[PDB]
């Protein structure tokens, strides 16, 4: 089976087991864990790679789904150790090391300012987590693949005091949306692309 | 106070855009315009210290496609004594 | 048909404005404008109630919900001189005075301070607001009839940043929840219940 | 508030774990657990109750609906003793106790044999169990109070071979759904009444 | 089980299909297909009365919703004549005969001249039957106990060529509400207020 | 960013603002005016986008989404010309000319007679708009992208006596359905496909 | 018009037509019959196909929609010689002989065992069909194209004691689900991925 | 709000001929002129934006076979702040 | 007075069917039309420009597929003189 | 709306028997004509769509033995602005 | 006053398939069929004036097939004397 993700992730932080959690049925993170991630298609030969992990391992999944084409596999506990665990037994499974991982391709990235009162309540349509308040400032992403974002959106709630929008580990793409105060989002922004450009992997 | 942000334009179009795409682009408050003669035109924004900046370098790509961009500056907080001397739109 | 609720917000908060617009199916509202909402009973006189009403002024319509007995339809305009012209259209033609209206009651008022990880998976997941984080106060307001939940949410959102979980004015009694730190929380709970107790009306 | 229903499970069955998976919008059980359930009236003290089970206990916090009047929300833990002490000090927190439930009568039972084709697309189209396979036959059981259904599934699958097609314990009247051939279902309304029938309590 | 409502439809007309077919998860109708539907209370014990019928002739079964207190069943057939043994056959099994059923009662009646535009935004957000385009007349009847609604459908279209937006006859009151030029919905209800008057039973 | 679509339309035709609206969950447009819409990929951009437009003009958007695949952007407004500003805004933001939009194309259209009694009910399961009457006509169109086939679905009853079926701005290509009487979809479908082409665009 | 799958379904085994009925919204089927399966693009030959069917015969549909990405053709009677007349007709109205489908391939087959009941309750989140039971087994298969998946999925059940969990003859790949006790797993699967290869096509 | 069309030219006549073309171009209000020192003049009209974007291009075209133009600019939506502060004919 | 808009068509024909396309594209007053004789018909439109500018160009290539067309143009201001002697509906 | 046929001739005579055959051919109405001058008649024509499809080629036919044919043209929905100005016998009032 | 939509084929079947396709494409009505002998046979049917028309043209795909198709035609308003005299079905 082929690769396309590979992310480790540390220790969350609190507002996405909030949007992890509430966008996700399955057993649910909560703040201060950690969890995995890795992507392959057919979400099936995820299926059988979360038993590799899950009984190897001392762990729990929160996503396992196919809403928006095939699956993508993260799994979550608290002990560091375990996590990194799971995932040896998961890359062990299909014979290949870390850097075999594709790099990642940074698609738009653009912050927006003073966002128009009628674009904020249309947004939130999509009423994945938080709203934007009419008029602050918004960054939007794009990457490829697509499960590389809840890293970025890891990496900037930690890094600003942001209001975190919508995320996307799905689809042939990786999208994602940050609201807040204006000087913060470039705080974010700077941060997040930072986070996508010094992961290593093949092109 | 609330910071500052200005556009020197030497055309008094130059000015609108620039003025305009400022109050579209930030949470800002545009006060007045000052002339100093000379075609010189100065518009002047207050507001958030960010605000501003984002603003103001929203203007200057917005007015150096229409007109002779002469300065661009931000002062994020500006003393008392010179809000009361000089017309800055927040003068007691 | 009974005219239950009737009250006018002086100018729609930031926030409600999209929690209002995350869930209406009608023309979606914008921030800063006033805005009148009328509550009345059986739900089959509401389609009489806006249609007096939309042909009588140039206001915008926004929600017409069938409830189980009841029919609200909202307005709202950023020209405050629509509503003493509409609501008097509306109010003079379906059997009320403006004190005829029914007074609202506090129906229960609790505040759980500091949310707990696990209440984070299950609080927010049923909201559509913003998301309630772990580790966070919420203090739950209700108002008897539902309408009257408007009032509450306004009037605390404006004088605090506080953030807005959920709010459904919507069915037999209406729900108010508000997230937020402590001190922020404290002022607010004190300012809805004052704000709800010189509601005018009838019993 | 009224005590409707609280029943601690010695441990849920393997197939009815399924159910509430295909169901919750939490942190999702697992076989072999014991699971508490606990419903109350009015629904605004639920969360309020969980929050008084949650933080003495360690339980887990797996459906939570929120109905016109009455509230439900389930609690699940592998040790007995630890389930039991959020039961305990749930159940002793209205000041109430063991008696305090609501006592258990058989509402309704029918005994449906060999469902036919036009009883069999209706019957899974509106349930998350099992799906009834044409020729099984199909036995329909309601409890009153719900809270109280889900000892009819515990007992069934852990004293028969039946499949369950739908068990829904939130609401006025739970509903309970079971599907197989003629010879297990038979025996499990015999199972089903005598769980039923011992479970103690008041009126 | 109480015999609410039951009249049946000598031949289902062009336009209605459409609507019970855009709606109906079970056996689906035809257009020109004879169709007997009964209601009955308690809505639990409607199970018995397709299932046993179903068992017993060769009729469709196109809805069969199980509500808290009422049931609907609607069954179809290309033959008239069959209808009549089921129904025979199942008012026998309920106890009861043709003078049994409840007599319908005509609720409101309102034609709204020129339908606006906000409304008809509202209005077929929420319908499933034609979209109301704007100008033309809307006809809303509604009838007590709910399921005489479908005569009121089926005796509009027939008439004129009128658009039906939304028909339920699962609830309380039924909503018949159908859409054209003013003159052609005044003849429409019209046909619909006598239907009221014609059906036999008790109040 | 590329370009796909860039459609400016007129003055809609009346029963458009339902199917529009309907499908909308934004800033539902209203029959007379003039509304453009915008499909590019990735569906960010088009966010970034909406501001150029909403800053620089007076206009309203009802779509934003991305239920679909990448998301879409319509504004609307009654006066031609302020919506002309906004639109020639959008691209100077992109840096391309109108000869930069793809040229359509035309791959699937047929007309289809007397549609039998069945596929009526099935087509209506996509109940976006009107119901195919059972045994009028019904079109088929198909072009690449997606965004085109709004031109065609406005000139359509712009030209013809039809009833609208549903419509395809969204997803990877651009599919249309229509309904009516014979002699008005042979007028109708042969005017859309005469529109499609005579657009101006890159291979 | 292209050609992808064509499949003659011989009569079906029973607790198919439930879960092939069940998730469909159309024609339902029933166990005992016959069906035909063809997979063309772009899915609107499918709408014009499926009426050269019931033009010429005597059949009915299941599948029609565009839910997931183009649709897919089913019809369904109880006479094996009225679908073999439907199908001929329909590659007949492509002018295409028997033999111009595709081979299928054949990606991801293999067995899991004693799955952990982790895995279980969150498959169910899909639950179209039966649940996997905590450690049973499992049954996992990808095939291009989706169609031949209810091909795979009949002979399946059809030879041993297996439950049905979740099908895609629909999207751009075919996947399929099984779960039971070890040893049928072993000899359903060894009959499923076998099925698909005997099928003859072209490159 | 009502858009807006500027001319901005070094002389005097090059501003009159460019005015007296837009509003016989379209439909639009001739508001004023704004003198900025040192011979920088402005003229500005106001209306809907099909009419000055005809009527810009049109007064531009008349113009610039007159005197040095410097620069010509239309804005579809001024934000309500700049019709407030700024002598653009249309201050509350 | 509003703005213009005209097409002729040497045949009665070209000139409703450009009349129809027109009315049906924008938010324009179909005035009437004036026959000058030997077969040539003139229809006439009005409102604002980008509702003529549309409208016109919607019926030039409607009517390209059935006539001779003869002239299509816009005018965006007519004087107040022209309005009073000529025919064009806005006549007071 | 009701639909729109037209037929015009560079000859009255034409116009006549175009008129004719259409009414023996459809269940339409005709209202009128128009003289445009320069020998240029046009011949009116309302009804259903789809009889107005088969009057109009009727008519063509018909007169195309005769005179010269300027143009043939129908229209499904004529807009209801239109209706109001020009004479086209659904002009309302009255 | 319905219209009339024939198919005239040299061969019994043909005109079978021909019939058939014709009441499988559109609302139409059929009567029977007159055998004029020598293998000719005609099939009529009668119904709304575009449905023929449209039945018509499915009939002959259909009948080309498999038969010696040689005539089809369609009349959309016959006299009263045609129905008054033929069998055409709408005689009274």
């Amino acid at each position: 089976i082929t690769l396309r993700t590979y992310i480790f992730l540390d220790a969350l932080q609190p507002q996405l087991a909030t949007f992890i959690g509430k966008t996700a049925r399955g057993f649910l993170p909560v703040p201060g864990q950690a969890s995995l991630w890795v992507e392959i298609a057919p979400g099936i030969a995820i299926n059988r790679v979360t038993d590799a992990a899950l009984k190897a391992t001392k762990v729990q999944p929160a996503v396992q789904v196919v809403e928006r084409a095939y699956g993508l596999l993260e799994v979550h506990h608290f002990d560091q150790g375990e996590v990194l665990a799971a995932g040896s037994t998961i890359l062990d499974k299909l014979e290949v090391r870390e850097e075999g991982r594709l790099k990642p391709q940074v698609m738009t990235h653009q912050i927006i300012r003073a966002v128009e009162a009628y674009q904020t309540q249309i947004i939130n349509r999509n009423s994945q987590g938080m709203m934007i308040l009419p008029g602050e400032s918004l960054f939007i992403l794009e990457t490829q693949p697509a499960g590389y974002a809840v890293l970025a959106a890891n990496e900037a709630e930690k890094a600003a005091n942001v209001h975190l929008v919508n995320v996307t580990p799905y689809g042939a793409f990786g999208r994602l949306y940050l609201a807040g105060s204006e000087a913060e989002i470039d705080a974010a922004a700077e941060a997040a692309e930072a986070a996508i450009r010094s992961v290593s992997g093949v092109a | 106070a609330d910071a500052l942000g200005m556009i020197e334009v030497r055309g008094f179009v130059g000015m609108v855009e620039a003025a305009d795409a400022m109050v579209k682009a930030a949470k800002v408050e545009l006060i007045g315009y000052e002339k100093t003669g000379g075609g010189y035109v100065t518009a002047v924004v207050r507001g958030d210290v960010a605000a501003v900046k984002a603003a103001t370098e929203a203007g200057q790509r917005a007015a150096e496609r229409v007109g002779e961009v002469v300065a661009v500056h931000v002062i994020p907080r500006p003393h008392v004594n010179v809000d009361a001397a000089l017309p800055l739109g927040r003068t007691p």
